[PDB]
């Protein structure tokens, strides 16, 4: 029994994804940001 | 739904004896859930023993029942002239209660032999378009038995039919009627027309014929 | 008299296939319990269970003899199926069976045998 | 102690309802299962459902999709309808309390035909010479095509009740009934007297009157 | 799975006197217990099932007890013949798991 | 489960299952229970069994579904499994849940 959503939901299923391929034109979705380009490493230090 | 089996339907014994009947479940009766019902004629079904082993109150206790499992049967001790009915079995231990096919019993004396008096078909009925002979039978203790219709010397069936009266209070003996229905131009057409009773206590095979 | 019994005792070489035949008897309704082997280790081990009317087994997470033991209707052959074998570990076997339907105790043993590898 | 008293229509014809009801006296109605059985000649005893005081009801899944039970609390009555009626379901109808094993209904016929009323007619009957000349004879009056089961047969306006044999009525093709009733007299007796047979057919308030002659 | 510690150990006692042995759990199971008699050379012997339940043929001196976590096994009178090794089991969830067992002289 | 293959029934009430798993819930409940072969048809929003009036009674607004399995190799003796017991006899129908 599914119990219908009366407060903010808490369950549901896993998310999937694919491998991280590199110097490559590719469309990408990373945790919702989306677009199409060459991925490379970085030597950016982004804060935590 | 636990389908019950209960010993052949009828079974004749003399008064003052003991009677067993057997019934058998397709399953196992949970806790032994099973009861006795007995019916006389014109009565509803009254009940003797639940559980299988106890009685019920305000009943004699000639009654006893026992089993287990799929099999389990009643023992009457004493016939009294009153004990003669039909018997059904019940499981209440499951969701549909069934009830079992019913066993009679009967009155056993000395055995009879059939008189045959037969009628020839009336004038009236002809008028009508349709003719009747019945081939009749007059105290006879054992209920089994067989008339077989001949006409132009060969067998008929399914164009007749029989009725037999109840076992008589105090005689205990039975009366029976076969009536068989043909066309006129049929009986017309044959001469000879006969009706031929086997019976396992006479052993004679009376051909009872006529024109 | 109900009993499960094994054949001799037997020993070879590495690479070889090793097979372990219980056999019941002495009572009818056979196949329709789940039938066994124990690891015997005292100085214990119980490894997977088979029901050999529909050949489903289980497996105990340690040990794993990867065997899909199958019993033939007449013979009612429970014989382990067993084609390869590491001489590493021994297999040390006690064939058992089981009431079942709840009563998951082991209640009837075998007198086992020995197994000597390499 | 519990009395249970049904009432109900009992002649129908085919894809009728069926309607039954049932009323308590000497108990309390309320935490109480009431049922209904059905009895036939060719089956045996069969259940067929059960409802008590809050509405609950309980089906035979045989006849689940044909029954429905109503109660009705304020004067303690509970009703069987059974739709689309058929031949297969003329019976004997019992209202008993939960299992039964206590308390059970007189008991209502039902019989299902589509069959319109007829009145009974009486065929004439002689006996054999072979009969009179061996000694003994039956005289007896065959009653045919009435529709409604219940009729009464008697001989010499009742006053010979001794040896008077009354045949169970047996259904034919056609959907009526037939019966015959016979008594056994000495072939002395022959050329001397004169008998009678007399039909009562309530139903179709009938009233038959032969004189059976010998020969 | 169940790890199951069987506290008493190769134990010594005279014959005819109390002895009494504990087989805990790691958790709490329903009574779901056997105790097995092991002789050196014999083949493994059922010796009680269901806890506290005497099978067929056994001598009446053994006893079982406890619920969920303190099973134990007691033995009134010691005997002579008693002089051998019981072995603990359950059957709660489907990885069987025996017992350490003890020993008796 | 889905893809899963002993399950003998595995129909779905409010929500179809094969997009079952992209769709979050406040809580998911679990009843577990065995019964007979034929008694399993009577698990659903709406029955006149003993199961769904005495035992198990499900409400009409059921959202859940029910996943139904043979399993005779585990629950069977050459006697019988007397461990499993159903109510039998009540005096009134169960509410939902």
């Amino acid at each position: 029994s599914f119990e219908l959503l009366h407060a903010p939901a808490t369950v549901c299923g896993p998310k999937k994804s694919t491998n991280l391929v590199k110097n490559k034109c590719v469309n990408f979705n990373f945790n919702g940001l989306t677009g199409t380009g060459v991925l490379t490493e970085s030597n950016k230090k982004f804060l935590p | 739904e636990i389908v019950m089996t209960q010993s052949p339907g009828t079974l004749s014994l003399s008064p003052g004896e003991r009677a067993t009947l057997s019934c058998r479940a397709s399953q196992s009766i949970s806790s032994s859930y099973l009861a006795w019902f007995q019916q006389k004629p014109g009565q509803a079904p009254r009940l003797l023993i639940y559980g299988a082993s106890s009685r019920a109150p305000g009943i004699p206790d000639r009654f006893s029942g026992s089993g287990s499992g799929t099999d389990f049967t009643l023992t009457i001790s004493r016939l009294e002239p009153e004990d003669f009915a039909v018997y059904y079995c019940q499981q209440y231990g499951d969701s549909p209660l069934t009830f079992g096919g019913g066993t009679k019993v009967d009155i056993k004396r000395t055995v009879a032999a059939p008189s045959v008096f037969i009628f020839p078909p009336s004038d009236e009925q002809l008028k009508s378009g349709t003719a009747s002979v019945v081939c009749l039978l007059n105290n006879f203790y054992p209920r089994e038995a067989k008339v077989q219709w001949k006409v132009d010397n060969a067998l008929q069936s399914g164009n007749s039919q029989e009725s037999v009266t109840e076992q008589d209070s105090k005689d205990s003996t039975y009366s029976l009627s076969s009536t068989l229905t043909l066309s006129k131009a049929d009986y017309e057409k044959h001469k000879v027309y006969a009706c031929e009773v086997t019976h396992q206590g006479l052993s004679s095979p009376v051909t009872k014929s006529f024109n | 008299e109900v009993q499960l019994v094994q054949s001799g005792a037997e020993v070879k070489k590495p690479g070889e296939s090793l097979k372990i035949s219980c056999k019941g008897s002495g009572y009818s309704f056979t196949s329709y319990y789940w039938i066994g082997w124990v690891r015997q280790m005292p100085g214990l081990e119980w490894m997977g269970i088979v029901y050999p009317d529909d050949s489903d087994t289980r497996y105990s997470p340690s040990f794993q003899g990867q065997v899909t033991i199958s019993a033939d209707k007449s013979i009612s052959t429970a014989y382990l199926q067993w084609s390869s074998l590491k001489a590493s570990d021994t297999a040390m076997y006690y064939c058992v069976r089981h009431p079942g339907g709840g009563d998951w105790y082991f209640d009837l043993w075998g007198r086992g045998t020995l197994v000597t590898v390499s | 102690e519990v009395q249970l008293q049904q009432w109900g229509a009992g002649l129908l014809k085919p894809s009728e309802t069926l309607s039954l009801t049932c009323a308590v006296y000497g108990e309390s109605f309320s935490g109480y299962y009431w049922s209904w059985i059905r009895q036939s000649p060719g089956k045996g005893l069969e259940w067929i459902g059960q409802i008590n005081h809050s509405g609950n009801t309980n089906y035979n899944p045989s006849l689940k999709s044909r029954v429905t039970m109503s109660v009705d609390t304020s004067k303690n009555q509970f009703s069987l309808k059974l739709s689309s009626v058929t031949a297969a379901d003329t019976a004997v109808y019992y209202c008993a309390r939960e299992l039964g094993h206590d308390y059970w209904g007189q008991g209502t016929l039902v019989t299902v035909s589509s069959a319109s009323t007829k009145g009974p007619s009486v065929f004439p009957l002689a006996p054999s010479s072979k009969s009179t000349s061996g000694g003994t004879a039956a005289l007896g009056c065959l009653v045919k095509d009435y529709f409604p089961e219940p009729v009464t047969v008697s001989w010499n306006s009742g006053a010979l009740t001794s040896g008077v044999h009354t045949f169970p009525a047996v259904l034919q093709s056609s959907g009526l009934y037939s019966l015959s009733s016979v008594v056994t007299v000495p072939s002395s007796s022959l050329g001397t007297q004169t008998y009678i047979c007399n039909v009562n057919h309530k139903p179709s308030n009938t009233k038959v009157d032969k004189k059976v002659e010998p020969k | 799975d169940i790890q199951m510690t069987q506290s008493p150990s190769t134990l010594s006692a005279s014959v005819g006197d109390r002895v009494t042995i504990t087989c805990r759990a790691s958790q709490s199971i329903s009574s779901w217990l056997a105790w097995y008699q092991q002789k050196p050379g014999k083949a493994p012997k059922l010796l009680i099932y269901k806890a506290s339940s005497l099978e067929s043929g056994v001598p009446s001196r053994f006893s079982g007890s406890g619920s969920g976590t303190e099973f134990t096994l007691t033995i009134t009178s010691l005997q002579p013949d008693d002089f051998a090794t019981y072995y603990c089991q359950q059957y709660d969830s489907f990885s069987w798991t025996f017992g350490q067992g003890t020993k008796l002289e | 489960l889905y893809n899963s293959a002993s399950f003998s029934t595995f129909k779905c009430y409010g929500v179809s299952p094969t997009k079952l798993n992209d769709l979050c819930f406040t809580n998911v409940y679990a009843d577990s229970f065995v019964i007979r072969g034929d008694e399993v048809r009577q698990i659903a929003p709406g029955q006149t069994g003993k199961i769904a009036d005495y035992n198990y009674k499900l409400p009409d607004d059921f959202t859940g579904c029910v996943i139904a399995w043979n399993s005779n190799n585990l629950d069977s003796k050459v006697g019988g499994n007397y461990n499993y017991r159903y109510r039998l006899f009540r005096k009134s129908n169960l509410k939902p849940f």
